[PDB]
């Protein structure tokens, strides 16, 4: 009995400091919005980045807030022409009985346009 | 341990309306940059020049911050007075900080010339203005921070060591 | 208690109209084959596309059939030399107690060769 | 109620024989370490490969040990400069009530450095 | 209608010896830039700091100019005092304007570092210094004007709309 | 003959501990630059602001130096006050000098933003701050000097002629 | 019975704002110098620009001062090596009985060197 | 006592047949609109073409309608980016006492947009 | 009341000496053929050169025979493929009541082929 | 009976002003350190520069301090990869009976690292 | 009263180990052949290398045999086409009253051909 | 007790015949000017050539006039932009008690400009 949680955020530059910070912010905001109390509730978390972001692993930011015992995976997003640049996307798999329409998805900065 | 000041200047944030993610971002960056022990001294204050001056002076003189980083109140908006408060409390100014930050941002936004950030020295304390925009925070710090540990070195302050994978200071 | 559902379909060209249509067809066929009655049964859905398909997000097609409250993610497939071109792949994560050997996977058009 | 299992392994060359073998080894080691008794326990398995590995699908190796009824998906990893080369990563989604801190993750060969 | 100030600072022009083509050029540029209604408030004054200060103050406070553009008196010549008069009447300065104008001109003339133009805010009024040279006028305005409508936006001033084919402001 | 001031600002050099090669370098450069007759007026002084101010004022007003070049005391070190002394004695500042010098040095050292040099005018005298580092002296002068003879021209000062093979000023 | 009037002016950059302004200035100065009272006196006006000026039509500036009923034409100047850069030239054809030596030609900015 | 007459017309291709025909059409229309009865009324005619038209001289078309005794000249137009492509422009110099506001200028085909 | 006068001449090389000389020759021949007695009779003179001639201004040659008070303008000719190379063309605007068929046009050297 | 004197100095840029100044400084320091009283004591002086310094002759600086009657020669240093950049080296040949271990060699600026 | 001593030697490759060893061998052989008893007898030593040798300073080898108090300088040899490749040349300046024809010059390996 | 002697000469071409001849001429002139009676007086001779001369060794010319027992060395001169081309420079080290101001230096052909 699992619910996915989507998140997204943009950065202004392809640097490690920016990607990690944005990811931390998004991750923390995703957890708070849904009232998650422990990392033990997470089956797994998957990240994607657009092709214009290569300097850092988003997964590193999750470990900065102690998600060591949570399984993480990252991949590259489809590079659609004209699509929003420099986006970090998150799919958290959450062990919960929360109804689908009661899950809260989090879109930050310019990623709100998505 | 080295003590670093974080000052969020915002009427909305100090009033508890908006959340202060700008200030949280600076702390996250500094945690990523520094590998040496340091203590964050953090406070949210409104866009009132008297309050800002008192705050910066309290952090540099009383609490002994080698570096004080402010965010917000650097624009042409009527209430934005952070640079003025900074210039009032410093004995010597560092024009090179605002010059470089505006130079790096102009490659993106033409409105980077509307930014009025400066930097200065009060005794042995370096005060640096960052814009309010949370997204611009990382790029602004990344530009000027490679010079900050050596600046603090010249003022007999704490020897800050950095995570090279995140940032590389010059000495 | 989750079961994955795999799907795949090919297109003849890298255009948005083709990718979205093929995806809709595959998605609808995946749901019907397994007797799913509501989008609320889906934890999440993940898509991949081969590197010769860049004009559109497959996730857009899912929203065309009202999968708004379902969390979606897309990524790029490994570009193996000589591998089947122009493939959209789907992994739906389904909240069900269906046995593994009773789940029905859907391979359409030239993707049947997979 | 799902737990992710992470694995990783390196290879010395981009050949099909090497990628498939390494993947089989990693997969078998992941299952053994966690005491899994049947493929029916797996919701799904996701693979990623670094951009320097293109000759083969990792998913093919899973089918070599009879994971036919298990849903598989593969994607490309973010190509971070200076990051460990030639890595196959696995995220298995496991139907279990195992505590998060009792799940065993498996890092083999030079991938131990991760 | 938005009101924009044009101040020509020149002893020769105010004395009626030389014709003021520098001031005429600014008006021509602004007419080409703006598609919204606006009223030019124009005056020629000598290189006397007391007069300039009074003029800028009269235009910003009494006549309510959202933007005031000056030309002349920005060089190292003994009488050139327009930046000083500007700094005296403004409560906050905008270093980014002079920085960018000098940066764009240095690609041409090495003597661009002899230019001392600044920009500042008096209440809700933006004051910008342009050089006296009529030829340099267009290139200087073209550099900083894409940020000016958004600056005026932040001060609750008039919403200036532009001819995109001539210039493109950022918001 | 044109008179040019050279001021070395250094506690160690004035105390006779360290040799002043920074000051010697400026004189060597100026000898290479200028083909017209000129007299070097040279003095070593400590990092004391009262002394620096008096020195600059004595050189510009009493000894009539068209150009005064200082070296040292432009950093964030506690004693470095040469820019402050310069700003105190000048009636008008030239931001373009410090802006360009920092811009050229940033291509090398990121710590170029720690430099606080400025330039200003006292009456008919141009005062320019150079860093203390002897190696940086040539590159800093080379950057700003092509504008200096024309600056002095505008103040009715001496007409400096240059060795084109060494440096090319713009007029 | 026609007299040509020559004008010329330079600009520092190839931008529309600069070319149009310089042209307006030159045009207005040409008319004033010769005491022309109405656009009706002009048979036609011809412009040329050097090859380093392509961003704008000089003819547009004439219409900014109301020369709508005056026929305008523009062409490219010969690109002589070492010749003065960035020059706008004007030839106005004026219906007048003014003697040839009483017509006043107007050369502005660096174009005075011509 | 001279009045200029402006004309313009576009073509769809850079071929001699198209340029000459369009020019003839424009020329004939210019003469008719102004009620000119003889070629003897023309002091001269000047043409310009945009840089995307090089296959033919516009002046050749004027000679096709018997303008042999009329002096003709052609030049290249300024190549402004984004400006209307493939334009033939004409400036006829007409010996007449017609008022400036009674002269009729002729803009044909897509050149009407000018 | 104006009549145009056409001239043309070729040169064998793109040098200043050749272009100026040829132009002087053509200009002098144009004036003589029509019996012009003074430069005061000229409203204006326009030159064109083909794209293979860039070393000199034709207008310079007119000033060598004292046409200082005469307004001059030059432009580039259309570069038609296969058209006669290296041609200087002149259009003089002459204040005269000479009939159109009594004006004498001057074509020199290889330009006779025109 | 001759002793060589070695010197070296670095510069931050390849400009004539920098190279000449650095050389003068080094030369003056070499003479002072060894107590030389006259240029007549020098048999000869040889300079080398690294390949990243080409804008000036070091020998020119020696003539700036009056070494006119001293024979000078310059050459290029071996361009070793990773070796110190932008170095001016001097070998002065000194007529003296000074013991080898009493001669003083002078290494300035970053050249101290040598 | 000085005598030069020439030496030369070849190497088979541009590596530091080879250049330094060959130089040491040559240097030691030069000293022995002439019966030099102390480094104090040397005014200076100059080296040249052909352009195909860039990996090391020959001067480094002299310091390996304790020539610390001896002044050393190196330069590049003229790259004559067809000339012997990979040559290290030495000119030692020796304080001695040895007759010119009693000085012994040393040419080793393929450098004997010189 | 040594005095350097400087010489220089230019050539018009990079050929062996020219370089050797010019060098011989310079060498012979250097010896004559200083009244040297024997090659035994020479400690050593050093040559440099500019980078535009590569066809021959200058040292070869010295051996053409019997300087076999004299030690010779050659190197490349610094290639300064705008500096005199094609120069052969010589530094002879002469065992003599001649005063520095009584030594005669020899500059031939266009090298006189040095
Ligand atoms: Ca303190
Ligand atoms: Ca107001
Ligand atoms: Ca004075």
């Amino acid at each position: 009995m699992v619910r996915g949680i989507r998140g997204a955020i943009t950065v202004n530059s392809d640097t490690p400091t920016s990607i990690i910070i944005a990811t931390i912010l998004l991750l923390e905001k995703m957890l708070e919005a849904n009232g998650i109390q422990s990392y033990e509730e997470l089956a797994a978390v998957i990240f994607t980045v657009t092709e214009d972001l290569t300097s850092a692993f988003p997964a590193e930011a999750a470990r900065q807030i102690g998600m060591h015992r949570v399984p993480l995976l990252s991949a590259r997003e489809v590079p659609v022409p004209g699509s929003l640049p420099r986006v970090i996307r998150v799919l958290a798999l959450w062990n919960t009985d929360t109804p689908q329409d009661r899950v809260r998805h989090v879109y930050l900065s310019e990623a709100v346009r998505l | 341990k080295a003590k670093i000041g974080i000052v969020t200047v915002s009427d909305r944030a100090s009033a508890g309306i908006t959340a202060d993610i700008s200030g949280k971002a600076i702390i996250l960056a500094l945690n990523l940059y520094l590998t040496s022990e340091w203590e964050p001294i953090y406070q949210v204050i409104p866009d009132e020049q008297d309050v800002i001056e008192t705050t910066l002076i309290k952090m540099a003189d009383e609490q002994d911050c080698c570096l004080i980083v402010t965010t917000g109140g650097t624009g042409p908006a009527k209430r934005d007075v952070t640079p003025e408060a900074t210039e009032a409390v410093c004995d010597r100014m560092m024009p090179g900080f605002g010059e470089l930050m505006r130079a790096e941002s102009l490659k993106e936004v033409p409105t980077a010339i509307l930014s009025r950030q400066t930097a200065g020295l009060r005794g042995d304390s370096l005060i640096v203005n960052l814009p309010g925009d949370p997204a611009s925070i990382s790029d602004c710090l990344l530009a000027v921070f490679p010079a900050i540990p050596y600046c603090i070195d010249l003022m007999e302050g704490p020897y800050l060591e950095c995570n090279e994978a995140m940032i590389k200071p010059f000495r």
